[PDB]
C-alpha cells in the first residue's frame, strides 16, 4: 500500500457481474479448444443460445478449511460437475430446481445441452498463513473403474489442474472445453445416467494449512468458487414440468 | 481361344501370419470385418482431436 486507496485493483467484467482481482492468475486448459462442428449433426432444431444470462460469471460454493483438519489430500470439493453447479438451488426436500437462478433458466426448458466451462477460486487469507491448495478436472471420472484411486493429490498433479498457494494468494482459472461421450448431455432425467455430468471436479490440500500458534489468529479460512459457460447451446424446447428431478447421488 | 499359358511356377514359404513386432512404417493385410472393401477409417473432425500420444 502506497496510494491513499490501497493499490490498483484489477477488474473482469462479463455481462453484470464484475470481479476484482488483486493478484496474478494461475490458468489451465482442461484440453485444446475448438469449435464444435459436428454438433449439428445431432439435432434438426436450431440450438439456442443465450448470451446475456449463462456468460455471467456466478458464485457457486463457500467451503470452510481449519488447521485441525488438513491432512495431504483432504477432498474439500469433490463434485460432479457441471451436475452439481447446476443443481446447486435445492428445495425443502433436497430436490434441484432450475427456475430461480438466471444462469440456468434454460435448462428449465430444454432437454439437451453443450457447453464450455471455466472455474475461478478465491482464498483470501491474511499474510502470515501459508498453505497451498489443487484444484483438478476430470473427464467423466466417476464412470472411471478406478475412480477412487485417483483421487489421492499425487495423481492429480497429473490432470489438468491449477495451484493456490495460500502464501502469495492469488487467484486460479481452470478452463474446461466441452467434451463427452456426445455432442450433448441431458439436463433432467429423461428416458428411462445422470443429467449434466461431464466429470468431476476435487479440491484436495496439497500442503496442509499452518498458522501461528497465536490464540487470536484465525484458524479457519474460507474457498469460494466461480463459474460460467461459454459457448452454451440449449436444444430440444419441452415443458418445464414434462420432466423430474430427483436429489442427487454423491461420490464416495 | 484358350492359349496355354507354360510360365514357371515360381517358389514361395508358406507362413501362418503377418509381423508380430512391426508396429510402424509398413502395411498389414489383414481381413477386415466391413461392409466397404478398402483402406477406410472412422470419420474425425475438431470434436475429436488428433491423437495426444506424441
Amino acid at each position: 500500500m502506497d496510494r491513499p486507496e490501497g493499490s490498483e485493483e484489477r477488474t473482469v467484467q462479463t455481462s453484470n457481474v464484475v470481479l476484482g482481482e488483486t493478484n496474478i492468475e494461475s490458468q489451465d486448459i482442461a484440453s485444446k479448444e475448438y469449435s464444435p462442428t459436428w454438433d449439428r449433426l445431432a439435432s434438426s432444431e436450431v440450438s439456442d443460445e443465450y448470451p446475456m444470462l449463462t456468460d455471467r460469471w456466478l458464485f457457486w460454493k463457500s467451503v470452510k478449511w481449519e488447521v485441525n483438519d488438513s491432512a495431504f489430500g483432504k477432498m474439500l470439493v469433490q463434485e460432479k460437475f457441471p451436475q452439481s453447479w447446476v443443481q446447486m438451488d435445492v428445495n425443502v426436500n433436497n430436490i434441484p430446481r432450475y427456475t430461480n437462478i438466471p444462469n440456468f433458466i434454460p435448462f428449465n426448458i430444454h432437454q439437451y445441452m453443450r457447453a464450455d466451462f471455466e472455474v475461478k477460486i478465491y482464498v483470501n487469507p491474511n499474510d502470515f498463513v501459508s498453505g497451498w491448495l489443487i484444484m483438478a478436472f476430470l473427464y467423466q471420472g466417476s464412470e472411471m473403474f478406478d475412480y477412487k484411486l485417483r483421487r489421492n493429490p499425487a495423481a492429480l498433479m497429473q490432470m489438468p489442474h491449477v495451484l493456490v498457494n495460500v502464501g502469495a494468494a492469488n487467484e486460479a482459472t481452470l478452463k474446461i472445453p466441452y467434451r463427452y461421450v456426445r455432442p450433448f448431455m441431458r439436463c433432467k432425467d429423461i428416458l428411462r445416467t445422470e443429467p449434466l455430468n461431464m466429470g468431476v471436479l476435487f479440491v484436495e490440500v496439497l500442503i496442509p494449512f499452518r498458522t501461528s500458534a497465536a490464540s487470536s489468529a484465525p484458524k479457519s479460512l474460507d474457498v469460494s468458487l466461480f463459474v460460467k459457460m461459454t459457448n452454451a447451446k440449449f436444444t430440444g424446447m419441452v415443458d418445464g414440468s414434462i420432466a423430474l428431478l430427483s436429489k442427487p447421488i454423491a461420490l464416495p | 481361344d484358350n492359349p496355354p499359358d507354360p510360365t514357371p511356377a515360381k517358389f514361395f514359404v508358406p507362413i501362418p501370419s503377418h509381423s508380430w513386432a512391426h508396429g510402424t512404417n509398413t502395411s498389414e493385410p489383414t481381413n477386415t470385418l466391413r461392409l466397404d472393401g478398402g483402406v477406410v477409417g472412422v470419420g474425425r473432425s475438431d470434436d475429436i482431436g488428433t491423437s495426444d500420444t506424441a
